[PDB]
């Protein structure tokens, strides 16, 4: 598992809050050789933000990471976090007091303000079973659709980090059809308040993690580029690659074209994203031996992307998959040595490629491994219904036969007793 | 006419990110306004981003009013706007009934 | 897109096209009929015991 | 488990699946291949050597499991996999007999109802 080409300041750059570290921290892990670089990156904004839980568990691996570089041929700073630590311990209780003395008052702003303070800073410190909390005990002290909206939005925050994704997608089902359907119309003509682009980032990336890449693939297709830098979730440079690959493998043509290629929502997405874009095409345009060149030399860097790795077999095949359905069909005899280079593979391979596909799959075709072809097979109609109803009535006989007996055993009460 | 010297400028840049965005804005301040002659200047560069975006039924409509405005006032893209409005027609792969 | 019905054999240059048309309705309408009574005699069999 | 199956004098029947389980191997290749060598069949059935691929070709073939047939000449076993058309008296007189078991069936439930007729009352 490794990538020489890879950007790590980028990949700082658009994200931030916990997603930094959750992301800097998966990419020293699986990638090596800038694993040198991805845990220094990690050090220095967990010095900010108040985060000793984190400084804990990132400059342990910094120790361990320049360990095994000196198996080829920094410093525990305590004074540091002694500092942030009661720095840290004591603001909780300034917050704690703000909130009991908010709570004096009887105020439903400024208690949901406090609220809202506490939370941040339990986040801040790493703490994340504390900080869930604050924002579900604010849904009490609100009036408007905006305040319950406002702190649905941060409960599911967390529960991404949370890793429970069912309750992600329990809060964004309430938050969507929470104020009358998202106020009808979406604010009278373009919304200044970007909103369903981040409840859409949300509901697709928490399908994408539940195996859902058709779903996701929807929700992530409607991200409009209102809200494009929302680095507390994903970028806008991975919604296209996200949602892109998504739609690709799970999508037939027809949706493809319509709701891909040339729908404009989604076409701003994939002008940021390049390759993403000529890969999208080349299946269209079915010109398979670039497609899957370009993809295979793409795989190397997502996989040491933080939310991609753990669909990069399912996507991957199942495009692949696609397209062998897709080269051959308008074909009634399609020669295999074209298909292979086609395919960026063998003859022979190509041979059990399509084996496995014509049991399981719709690649209704036969094999010709004499001269390697592969010829498309059709069904004889009439065969069919004669040959099944035949059969069928048989299997009636058969059970006729059965329930006659069993008629007959019952009738004389016929069964073999116990004690 | 502010928007008008905007929509000029990135014609002769190739800037269609800002383009889009501009005259999707001019169509609101379309409204709220009197009739000059640049009524006519956006809706000539609008359906271009129609064109090249694909929807040629947004570009179609957009180059008949535009052509009418040169028709009222000068005629310097008269002569090529027609070629615009047929090319509509055509690529729209229904039309083919323009003059 | 599927707007020229046919098929193509690479091997042989040329492209024979869809027009093979019978009555496909018998068949296919009688294999209904084969179906629910597959699941209907079994239905007064699990009666039965 | 030669003991659990010799133990209860069914085997020989347990190794006739063996073999079953070799033509099952053969039988799914109809579905795919249409035109398979020996050699390919030998190393992807696991038998090994082109004579064992042909010897069950012929078995299956002269039994009746398979429709298939061999070209020696090349080496190759081309796969008819193709049975009857309906088109003839042989079905239309199977569909007589066939069907007069199924009346044969109405006969008996037909008398059997009968016998339910003069029991006991409701």
């Amino acid at each position: 598992v490794e990538n020489p080409s890879l950007d790590l300041e980028q990949y700082a750059a658009s994200y931030s809050g916990l997603m930094r570290i959750e992301r800097l921290q998966f990419i020293a892990d699986h990638c090596p050789t800038l694993r040198v670089e991805a845990l220094k990156m990690a050090l220095s904004f967990v010095q900010r933000t108040f985060n000793v839980d984190m400084y804990e568990e990132i400059h342990r691996k910094l120790s361990e990471a320049t360990r095994e570089l000196q198996n080829a041929p920094p410093a525990l700073d305590t004074a540091w976090v002694e500092a942030t630590r009661k720095k840290a311990l004591l603001k909780l209780e300034k917050l704690d007091t703000d909130l009991k003395n908010y709570k004096g008052n009887s105020i439903k702003e400024s208690i949901r303000r406090g609220h809202d303070d506490l939370g941040d800073h339990y986040l801040d410190c790493g703490d994340l079973s504390n900080a869930l909390k604050c924002y579900s005990r604010a849904r009490d002290y609100c009036t408007s659709a905006k305040h319950v909206i406002n702190m649905c939005l941060n409960v599911i925050k967390v529960s991404v980090y949370l890793q429970n994704w069912s309750h992600v997608l329990s809060y964004v089902s309430k938050a969507e059809s929470t104020p009358e359907i998202a106020e009808q119309r979406g604010e009278r003509d373009s919304q200044t308040q970007a909103i369903l682009t981040k409840l859409k980032c949300a509901a697709g990336l928490a399908e994408l993690a539940a195996r859902k890449y058709k779903q996701a693939a929807k929700c992530l297709l409607l991200a409009s580029f209102d809200h494009c830098d929302f680095p507390e979730l994903l970028s806008p440079s991975n919604v296209a690659i996200y949602g892109g690959l998504c739609a690709l493998a799970t999508f037939d043509r027809q949706e493809l074209q319509r709701n891909v290629i040339s729908s404009s929502s989604f076409k701003l997405f994939l002008e940021l994203e390049p390759q993403v874009r000529d890969i999208i095409f080349k299946f269209y345009e079915s010109k398979y031996a670039s497609c899957l060149k370009m993809l295979d030399e793409m795989k190397d860097n997502l996989l040491l992307d933080m939310y991609l790795a753990p669909h990069v077999r399912t996507l991957y095949t199942q495009i692949r998959n696609r397209a062998l359905i897709q080269y051959f069909s308008p074909y009634v005899s399609a020669d295999m040595h074209r298909m292979a280079a086609a395919f960026n593979t063998t003859v022979a391979a190509l041979e059990d490629e399509l084996t496995q596909l014509i049991l399981e799959g719709l690649i209704s075709a036969r094999v010709d491994s004499h001269s390697k072809i592969l010829y498309a097979r059709d069904v004889d109609q009439r065969s069919t219904t004669f040959e099944k109803s035949l059969l069928m009535g048989k299997e009636f006989q058969r059970r006729a036969k059965a329930m006659m007996l069993r008629a007959a055993v019952l009738r004389n009460q016929i069964h073999v007793k116990s004690p | 006419e502010i928007y008008a010297l905007e929509i000029q400028m990135y014609t002769a840049q190739k800037n269609n990110k800002k383009l889009k965005a501009l005259y999707e804005q001019s169509l609101h301040i379309k409204s709220a306004i009197p009739h000059p002659l640049i009524m006519g200047v956006i809706r000539e560069c609008g359906g271009k981003m129609h064109l090249r975006e694909g929807e040629f039924e947004k570009a179609h409509t957009d180059f008949f009013e535009a052509f009418k405005n040169y028709d009222e006032s000068g005629s310097p893209r008269r002569t090529t706007c027609l070629k615009y409005l047929v090319l509509a027609n055509m690529l729209m792969k229904s039309g083919i009934n323009p003059f | 897109d599927n707007t020229i019905h046919g098929r193509i054999d690479q091997v042989n240059q040329l492209l024979e096209l869809d027009h093979q048309k019978r009555g496909g309705a018998r068949y296919t309408a009688l294999d209904k009929w084969t179906n629910q009574l597959n699941s209907l005699n079994q239905a007064v069999v699990s009666k039965l015991a | 488990h030669s003991e659990t199956f010799t133990r209860d004098n069914n085997m020989g029947l347990v190794k006739q699946c063996l073999s079953s389980l070799y033509k099952k191997n053969i039988q799914r290749l109809t579905k795919t291949f249409l035109t398979l060598s020996l050699q390919d069949m030998a190393s992807r059935v696991q038998l090994s050597g082109p004579q064992e691929a042909e010897k069950y070709v012929l078995h299956m073939i002269e039994d009746g499991e398979i429709f298939a047939s061999i070209n020696q000449k090349d080496g190759m076993v081309s796969f008819h996999d193709n049975p009857e058309k309906y088109n003839n008296p042989a079905m239309l007189h199977n569909i007589d007999q066939e069907m007069l078991k199924c009346i044969e069936l109405d006969e008996r439930l037909k008398a059997m109802d009968q016998e339910i007729t003069v029991n006991p009352q409701f």
